[PDB]
């Protein structure tokens, strides 16, 4: 059915926007402590031999 | 931080643009009405002979 | 104007022509006042 010009426009943009930023932080936040595991790994196999 | 302020800069510099678009608009209209009204001053000095 | 929503500026147009100007009948050339003339008694018995 069809329908008419949405009412706010651009806080939906933002709220997408956010949802975006939010997703991408989660992500890096994750890497950045998959890294730290991977170091820690490391020096525990290097200790362990 | 840095996406908003990219998201702002579009936004104030696509805003500066139509500015300037209601300027023309504005200017157009008064040169229209600057005719109109120089052809009244005629009618008004035709009357008054 | 601005980049989020309800940051307009709102120009008002007005419909400028002669009509909201008057001047229709503008009919200078007219007759202005005009004395009419006095009744008789033949119009007189026309009105019944």
């Amino acid at each position: 059915s069809a329908g008419s010009a949405t009412t706010n426009p651009l806080a939906a943009l933002d709220d997408a926007i956010s949802s975006i930023d939010k997703f991408r932080s989660s992500l890096g936040a994750i890497q950045n402590r998959l890294d730290s595991a991977v170091t820690n790994l490391n020096n525990t196999t290097t200790n362990l031999s | 931080i840095a996406n908003r302020f990219t998201s702002n800069i579009k936004g104030l510099t696509q805003a500066a643009r139509n500015a300037n678009d209601g300027i023309s608009v504005a200017q157009t209209t008064e040169g229209a009405l600057s005719e109109i009204n120089n052809n009244l001053q005629r009618i008004r000095e035709l009357t008054v002979q | 104007v601005g980049a989020n929503d309800g940051e307009t500026i709102t120009i008002d147009l007005k419909k400028i022509d002669s009509d909201t100007l008057g001047l229709n009948g503008f009919n200078v050339n007219g007759k202005g006042t005009i004395t009419n003339k006095a009744a008789t008694v033949s119009d007189l018995t026309s009105a019944g």
